[PDB]
RNA sequence: GUGGGAGAGGGUGGUGGAAUUCCCGGAGUAGCGGUGAAAUGCGCAGAUACCGGGAGGAACGCCGAUGGCGAAGGCAGCCACCUGGUCCACCCGUGACGCUGAGGCGCGAAAGCGUGGGGAGCAAACCGGAUUAGAUACCCGGGUAGUCCACGCCCUAAACGAUGCGCGCUAGGUCUCUGGGUCUCCUGGGGGCCGAAGCUAACGCGUUAAGCGCGCCGCCUGGGGAGUACGGCCGCAAGGC
């Protein structure tokens, strides 16, 4: 499990709190609409429970999805 | 009659059975088939190969239409799923896409005891 | 006093007058709530992940305001009286929160 | 809440002398603060009772300090009451 | 006291998307469903599968953990307001103000009760299909109270760490959550694992003691009879003590 390549660790220097940055927040889900585990986002538990709420927010805002189709099965 | 060519193949496939129905581009039914469409009637309908014989079965009557090219969107676990997308790849209709949209509710609503030990 | 982001999805079909109309609103329902503008992002029609009422695209707007606490909810269900307005969001301002930094 | 200015203002009013943050009255008079705050809360808000705990403490925390007064100087311990308007 | 922190701790209002059911419309037709296998059931008044629109109820996927918070029961979408507890740093203030706690008072999962709302899904009872020697059950199809909200009762439990609360003392190692610092390491508060000394009938416990001690509370004294009888108190009742 988690085994191509460390979320965060190819990432540049972003803000975590920020709820309408689409880009950034675009990596950490998976092809669904998925928040990605730790072993896959590579953050710790204060930032993992942070980029959370951010992600939800951004969620409601309709800026990042809920879930998605999973394509080429 | 429609002269269609191109559109969705959606395989519901439950423990139970495999239903498989061809529609066009905006959605709408053009054909169905199932376990017991086929010959098929108890359990056996849950069976891979008559997910076989349902995707054959609804592939040459959307074949009938004209159709040639179809996306596949997929829903539900059960045998005869796999079966039922390679039947269809066999089947003399390009696929051009598989897509699962399986339904998932986000803790919604109670199972049957059957189904429980989750929500 | 506290200070809070206001963000406001609107209609992406509103021409220039209907446009220009929702925001004279909205900030004459931030100036009768008592809230003071600092700083304003307009963003604009952006795509969105899902349909929001039928739309794929939504008119974001975004507000950082000071205003009084016990009204701030008040103020929320105010924005939400207009029919061309998609969706509000209060969030109580926070300083970043830096990974990588 | 209980915003700084308030706090000041009321830790300056009980100082016994200037500096003085700690003194039995000035605990008192901070209890008192929490405790009206508090009672305000959950005149409203019946259904909470876990603040409600709280509160208990709180007025369990300031009898004993009074009682402490009350024990030490009986004239601080009165002009205490009578100014913060606490018993009966 | 000042400054800094983490948190499903609690109460109120708002709000989001997924799924289920139902309604309307479109397209489409011979079945769907369900099981070990079936049947009841549903479907030609057009079901199932697919799309579009609408209504409503309830629960919050991923994050999510071997994680966190709470005195306990227990607490999980998001937003705001109101509000409880707690940890750390500075060494600033008061100057023994402390601990425990019979009674009292309050809180107290689920089920249950009362009044009024609500009712999608699930479902005691019940009505059916099957299985079986029989099947009052396990399996399948329906299904009422109930599960939901507000207010008011009930007070129970494997209410469990089956381990009362507080303080001091007695090797370390290792993982983890959250602070601070001279930031490979040191220092504090939580949560786990292996283990010195020691304890234990053993199992095991072992700085989160079941070790060494002190203070205060509650409790036990063979099994069945029996949590029964009688009495009293509580409760609308069920019933509880
Ligand atoms: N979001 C408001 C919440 O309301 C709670 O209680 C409220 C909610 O339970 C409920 O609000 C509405 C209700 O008015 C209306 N008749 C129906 C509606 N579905 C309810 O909303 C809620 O219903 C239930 C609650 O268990 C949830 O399953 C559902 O997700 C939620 N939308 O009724 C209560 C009174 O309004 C609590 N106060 C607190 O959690 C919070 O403030
Ligand atoms: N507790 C509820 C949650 O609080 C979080 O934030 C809470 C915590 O971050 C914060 O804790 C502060 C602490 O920073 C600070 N250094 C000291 C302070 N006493 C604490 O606050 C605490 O005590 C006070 C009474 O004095 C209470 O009113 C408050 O609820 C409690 N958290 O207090 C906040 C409010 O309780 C969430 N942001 C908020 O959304 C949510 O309501
Ligand atoms: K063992
Ligand atoms: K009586
Ligand atoms: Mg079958
Ligand atoms: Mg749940
Ligand atoms: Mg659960
Ligand atoms: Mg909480
Ligand atoms: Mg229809
Ligand atoms: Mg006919
Ligand atoms: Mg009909
Ligand atoms: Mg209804
Ligand atoms: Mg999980
Ligand atoms: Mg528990
Ligand atoms: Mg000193
Ligand atoms: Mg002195
Ligand atoms: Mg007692
Ligand atoms: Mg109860
Ligand atoms: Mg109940
Ligand atoms: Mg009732
Ligand atoms: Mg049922
Ligand atoms: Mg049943
Ligand atoms: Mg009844
Ligand atoms: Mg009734
Ligand atoms: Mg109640
Ligand atoms: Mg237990
Ligand atoms: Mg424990
Ligand atoms: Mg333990
Ligand atoms: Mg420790
Ligand atoms: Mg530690
Ligand atoms: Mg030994
Ligand atoms: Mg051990
Ligand atoms: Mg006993
Ligand atoms: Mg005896
Ligand atoms: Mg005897
Ligand atoms: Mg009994």
């Amino acid at each position: 499990p988690s085994r191509k390549a460390k979320v965060k660790a190819t990432l540049g220097e972003f803000d975590l709190r920020d709820y309408r940055n689409v880009e950034v927040l675009k990596r950490f889900l998976s092809e669904t609409g998925k928040i990605l585990p730790r072993r896959r986002t590579g953050l710790s538990a204060k930032e993992q429970r942070i980029l959370a709420k951010t992600i939800k927010r951004a969620r409601i805002l309709g800026l990042l999805p809920f879930t998605e189709k999973l394509v080429r099965k | 009659k429609r002269q269609v060519a191109s559109g969705r193949a959606y395989i519901h496939a439950s423990y139970n059975n495999t239903i498989v129905t061809i529609t066009d581009p905006d959605g709408n039914p053009i054909t169905w088939s199932s376990g017991g469409v086929i010959g098929y009637k108890g359990s056996r309908k849950g069976t891979p190969y008559a997910a076989q014989l349902a995707a054959l079965d609804a592939a040459k009557k959307a074949m009938a239409y004209g159709m040639q090219s179809v996306d596949v969107i997929v829903r539900g676990t059960g045998a005869g799923r796999e079966q039922a997308i390679r039947a269809l790849q066999a089947s003399g209709l390009q696929v051009k896409s598989i897509v699962d949209d399986t339904p998932v509710p986000h803790n919604g609503c109670r199972p049957k005891k059957k189904f429980r030990k989750a929500s | 006093m506290r200070r809070y982001e206001v963000n406001i999805v609107l209609n992406p079909n509103l021409d220039q007058s209907q446009l220009a109309l929702e925001k004279e609103i909205i900030q004459r329902a931030l100036e009768n709530y008592g809230a003071r503008v600092e700083k304003v992002e307009e963003l604009g029609l952006r795509r969105l992940a899902y349909p929001i009422a039928k739309d794929p695209q939504g008119y974001f707007l975004w507000y950082q305001v000071e205003m009084p606490e016990d009204r701030v909810n008040d103020l929320a269900r105010e924005l939400r009286i207009r029919d061309n307005v998609r969706r509000v969001m209060v969030v109580k301002s926070q300083e970043p929160f830096l990974a990588n930094a | 809440p209980i915003t700084k200015e308030e706090k000041q203002k009321v830790i300056q009013e009980f100082a016994r002398f200037p500096g003085d943050t700690g003194s039995t009255e000035v605990q008192v008079a901070l209890l008192t603060l929490r405790i009206n705050r508090l009672s305000e809360h959950l005149k409203v808000h019946k259904k909470d009772h876990h603040s409600h705990r709280g509160l208990l403490m709180m007025v369990g925390q300031r009898r004993r300090l009074l009682r402490y007064l009350q024990r030490e100087d009986p004239e601080r311990y009165r002009a205490l009451i009578e100014k913060l308007g606490i018993r009966g």
